[PDB]
RNA sequence: CUGACCCGUCUUGAAACACGGACCAAGGAGUCUAUCAAUUAAGCGAGUGAUAGGGUGGAAAAACCCGUCCGCGAAACGAAAGUGAGUACAAGGUGCCAAGCCGCAAGGUAGCAGCAUCACCCGACCUUGAGUCUCCGACGAAGGGUUCGAGGAAGAGCUUAAUU
RNA sequence: GAGUAGGAGGGCGUGAUCGUUGCCUAGAAGUAUUGGGCGUGAGCCUAUAUGGAGCAGCGAUUAGUGCAGAUCUUGGUGGUAG
């Protein structure tokens, strides 16, 4: 009899999450990447592993304008990779001349990054390219949705800006003075 | 980078009671356990006197 | 394609037979009966059929690949050779077309076993038409 | 009916199951409690110190002052 | 063609790197089987010198009629006697802290008023005592044990002893005994190296559990007689 | 779908994870049906979770019309993503005459000005414009005009 | 030889002098419809998806094509009248901090997502205003808040199935 | 390496549907077993006897899918008892 937390058991919560997908294409990137991983002591083919890994929600999007602000001097040259689905924002007048890996383009983001003069790569190609991820530019979308505004702190708790769950916003719904 | 074979070990001995494994530990121990010997082997007329 | 019909194959094969959840194969071509990529003939390049013929006639039929060409060889499945040497000319080219170790061993088995059972089959069809005539 | 009325037995224990949980040091804390001459105070001197980098229109109306 | 010729490339400089390192190690083996040796020597002859000292250091004070202290004891040894059910949160954590987390786990720990004052919590849960460097060595060699990147491993070869703390400048389990007995410049590692010892059922009973060694019990101190206790345990 | 469902992994466990003390039983359990009680023993759920739902607000409308007040919005942004790219190039190069944007076809009524406009002209046609909607179409070398 | 009270149940407490059970077969109890949410796999993405219905089609109620509207997202704040993400060339600062690039190492450079904070912005509520005109009501250069919002600030959604 | 209430992960067994591989008047299902074995366990395979027309595996789809109890339903039977 051992006094151990959790009886040395403990789960580690500190891993890459298997993934259960069916396009048995990512399983095969990921095979892939998991070679990478171990044989390779590149930080950024483990990230990809991780981020590649993820929930369906988890792969967030990224925008071409998302792309440009983010950009220096060094960044252009650089292979840009999104771990996740490319889109087109609409209200991006010029588009830079890019060389971008992800997952997958919208069609548009495809579009307009090849008719700018620019190519789109896809993780087996990367590979080829550069391995230790040399010279590459790892794009992580920013984090938003609606979901996170029920969530945080509850509805109605002092100082509780979270969003109500309601069937319908009118002056009639939960905006009426509470019983106080 | 190239493949590497995994961890080894060798089941814990005892020193105590076997040798060879104290001298992998401690090889002073071959030498202290000679010289306990030939110290002993100190003849009986000089452990008389000396007494 | 190795790698991709493994996976969509891995489970769903029509050769496919279960004992204790150890899987096996029906295929033709297994080097190894079990279900495996390396298993799996239809799947990777190297598997060998073997049937008897024509008293000593090894039919080795080597997976070949998928083809397009002017004219047609064999079966889409793979390439057919009559080898009237059989056992020694099936081991060289079993030798030939299995380089790793392993592989070598299996199809050489699937030989030696082949074999010996081709030749109590013939013992057994001889008798079986000196039946029919006394 | 009876019962029993207050006891707090169970609950120190539950208290230090999970730990007692900390909140975190920020560098930069919330203004609550200060007071606003102070803030107009600040305000000012950061919207007029080049020392601090402001948006572009922001050092536009800065640099017109 | 180039893949099969990259890879014979690959087996060549395997060989290479395996002669390389076969004859570097080698030379360094040797270096070190003479570094042991020459260490374990020396060291025993320092204790020797230390323990004679100490006798006639006592001898000139007899003669005297004047008393000589020997310097207090700087390493002790704790053995977990009481079970894990129904302890005080602290006690169990205060165990926790002295690392003997389950019964009859000895380990050992510096002499401080911060670990003096963190064992009266546990005293009728455990004993403690001095140690002589006799007991030390005998527990490393019977019970040596290592920490290794979170695995129990046997205390075998000294690679270990090297992988782990050779860059403090511990070679091997002589060294090792040396740093424990001395508590010199590095303890601390030269303890977290040691796994917890799990120890035997004592061949003498216990007297008593309930009574501190004192009342004939066995909780507490047994300044100089843990020795025995061990004894009986190894 | 039911191979799937709790009860299959239930079956024997005999309280069905509904508790020996506290069994799943009729609506005295639920607190009472519905809503029931929210002003009461479920105080705490309505004001927590549903703050404001009591009470009321402000006006009363008795036929309210709403294909009379219906004006979707459009954002400066946007503009130029509305016709082809063919035009707003075209009319780069050419300052001979300047294009005209007709917010109407596509469906929307007022322009609001959200970011900011490329320094080529145009022209919009909206039912309604924003200060700054104005502003920013006029500082580009542009125009606005109204329409019906 | 050693060990061995009757199960199910409610109970702090069951072998109980608590209740049900003489025996056996077959039957026998969290479903179905709708609703919102979280998560998981799918598709497409500033869009997404039809329904109704049209048009074809297997013997056949399938399937396959079309489907100007509609839903939901894409703008919010106001009870409301109403206004709308205010210097065209903007899309910030700071503290924590990941890749890539340097470096044997120590560390250096950079700063994606998130968290905290300060700043700006739209609207509610306040406060202030030269001047302008279709001058009695609107417009607006300049200048602000101890405050309010299920909001801006390089859009993250929409449809499908499943579980809770 | 404890565990009620409870939760999670894997697995056993039953209909029917779309597939795939097959078995049966040279004897299917069902039934009895102090025949032989396989699983820690749901359960399984075989043998013999009976039986006399349908069955089975594997991948999915779906569920009126697993009973010792509810003074549970219907039916059949005991001891009391010649
Ligand atoms: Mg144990
Ligand atoms: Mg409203
Ligand atoms: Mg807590
Ligand atoms: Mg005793
Ligand atoms: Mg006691
Ligand atoms: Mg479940
Ligand atoms: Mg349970
Ligand atoms: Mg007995
Ligand atoms: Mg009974
Ligand atoms: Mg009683
Ligand atoms: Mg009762
Ligand atoms: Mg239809
Ligand atoms: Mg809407
Ligand atoms: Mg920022
Ligand atoms: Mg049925
Ligand atoms: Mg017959
Ligand atoms: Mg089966
Ligand atoms: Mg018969
Ligand atoms: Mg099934
Ligand atoms: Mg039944
Ligand atoms: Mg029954
Ligand atoms: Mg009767």
């Amino acid at each position: 009899a051992i006094d151990l937390h959790k009886q040395g058991r403990v789960v580690k919560r500190s891993v890459v999450r298997q993934t259960k997908s069916t396009n048995v294409y990512h399983k095969l990137l990921i095979k892939l990447y998991k070679f990478l991983v171990r044989r390779t002591d590149s930080k950024f083919n483990q990230n990809i592993l991780k981020r590649l890994s993820s929930s369906r929600l988890n792969k967030f999007p990224l925008s071409l304008s998302r792309i440009v602000k983010n950009l220096n001097e060094t960044n252009k040259e650089q292979v840009i990779v999104s771990t996740s689905t490319v889109t087109n924002d609409e209200r991006l007048l010029t588009v830079p001349k890019l060389t971008v890996c992800a997952l997958k383009f919208t069609e548009t983001a495809r579009k307009r990054i090849l008719a700018a003069g620019g190519k789109c790569l896809t993780f087996d190609q990367l590979a080829l390219k550069a391995p230790t991820g040399t010279n590459c530019f790892l794009l992580r979308a920013p984090k938003s949705r609606e979901a996170y505004r029920h969530w945080g702190k509850a509805p109605g708790q002092r100082g509780s800006h979270s969003a109500p769950y309601v069937r319908s916003e009118g002056r009639k719904f939960e905006r009426a003075h509470g019983l106080k | 980078k190239v493949a590497g074979t995994t961890e080894t070990h060798e089941r814990k001995k005892n020193p105590l009671t076997n040798n060879n494994a104290l001298f992998k530990l401690n090889p002073a121990a071959k030498i202290v356990k000679e010289q306990a010997k030939k110290a002993a082997e100190a003849s009986k007329a000089k452990r008389q006197a000396t007494l | 394609m190795s790698q991709l019909v493994w996976e969509i194959v891995k489970n769903n094969n029509a050769f496919l037979v279960k004992n204790n959840g150890v899987a096996f194969t029906t295929d033709p071509f297994s080097v190894t009966g079990r279900n495996t990529q390396v298993g799996l003939g239809f799947t990777h390049r190297h598997g060998v059929a073997l049937k008897g013929g024509a008293k000593q006639a090894i039919a080795t039929s080597l997976r070949k690949n998928q083809s397009h060409k002017v004219k047609k060889t064999g079966t889409i499945e793979a390439e057919t050779l009559t080898v009237k040497g059989g056992v020694q000319r099936v081991a060289k080219v079993i030798r030939g077309r299995f380089q790793s170790k392993g592989l070598k061993q299996f199809a050489l088995k699937k030989l030696v076993n082949f074999h010996r059972a081709n030749v109590r089959a013939q013992a057994n069809l001889k008798a079986e038409s000196k039946a029919k005539k006394n | 009916a009876k019962s029993k009325n207050s006891t707090n037995k169970n609950q120190i224990s539950k208290s230090h199951r999970n730990g007692i949980k900390k909140p975190k040091d920020h560098r930069h804390i919330s203004t609550k409690g200060v007071n606003p001459r102070f803030l107009r105070n600040r305000r000012r001197a950061i919207k007029n110190d080049p020392s601090i980098k402001k948006s572009k229109n922001l050092e536009k109306k800065v640099n017109k002052e | 063609p180039e893949n099969v010729q990259k890879k014979l490339a690959r087996d060549e400089k395997l060989r290479k790197a395996k002669a390389e390192q076969r004859k570097a190690s080698s030379a360094q083996m040797k270096q070190r089987k003479a570094e042991w040796i020459s260490k374990a020597q020396k060291y025993a002859a320092e204790y020797e010198a230390a323990e004679k000292k100490i006798v006639d250091e006592k001898r000139k004070a007899r003669k005297t009629g004047a008393f000589y202290v020997p310097a207090e004891a700087k390493v002790a040894f704790a053995i977990r006697i009481r079970g894990v059910n129904q302890l005080h949160p602290d006690v169990k954590r205060v165990l926790r802290l002295f690392r003997l987390r389950q019964l009859h786990n000895g380990a050992f720990f510096r002499v401080n008023k911060a670990s003096l004052n963190m064992i009266k919590r546990v005293l009728p849960f455990i004993t403690f005592g001095y140690p002589t460097r006799n007991t030390i060595s005998k527990l490393i060699y019977k019970r040596g044990f290592a920490k290794v990147n979170g695995q129990r491993i046997p205390l075998t070869d000294n690679t270990i002893v090297e992988k782990s703390l050779g860059k403090f400048g511990i070679t091997c389990v002589e060294d090792l005994i040396h740093e424990i007995t001395t508590v010199g410049p590095h303890f601390k590692e030269a303890n977290n190296f040691l796994w917890p010892f799990k120890l035997d059922t004592p061949r003498g009973g216990f007297r008593n559990k309930r009574h501190a060694y004192h009342q004939g019990g066995d909780w507490g101190n047994r300044e100089v007689y843990i020795n025995d206790l061990v004894k009986a345990m190894l | 779908v039911s191979h799937l469902k709790k009860t299959r992994k239930l079956r024997g466990h005999v309280s069905h994870g509904h508790g020996r003390v506290g069994k799943h039983r009729k609506g005295g359990c639920r607190g009472g049906r519905g809503k029931a009680g929210g002003m009461h023993h479920h105080r705490i759920l309505m004001e927590k979770w549903h703050p404001g739902y009591y009470g009321k607000l402000g006006m009363r409308t008795f036929h309210l019309k709403k294909n009379p007040l219906h004006c979707p919005v459009v954002n400066i942004d946007k503009l130029w993503s509305l016709v082809s790219d063919a035009t707003r190039q075209k009319y780069a190069e050419d300052k001979k005459k300047v294009p005209v944007i007709d917010v109407t076809k596509a469906g929307f009524f007022k322009v609001l000005g959200k970011g900011r406009l490329p320094n080529q002209p145009v022209v919009v046609k909206a039912k309604y414009f924003s200060k700054t909607a104005e502003r920013r179409i006029v500082a580009v070398g542009g125009a606005c005009v109204l329409t019906a």
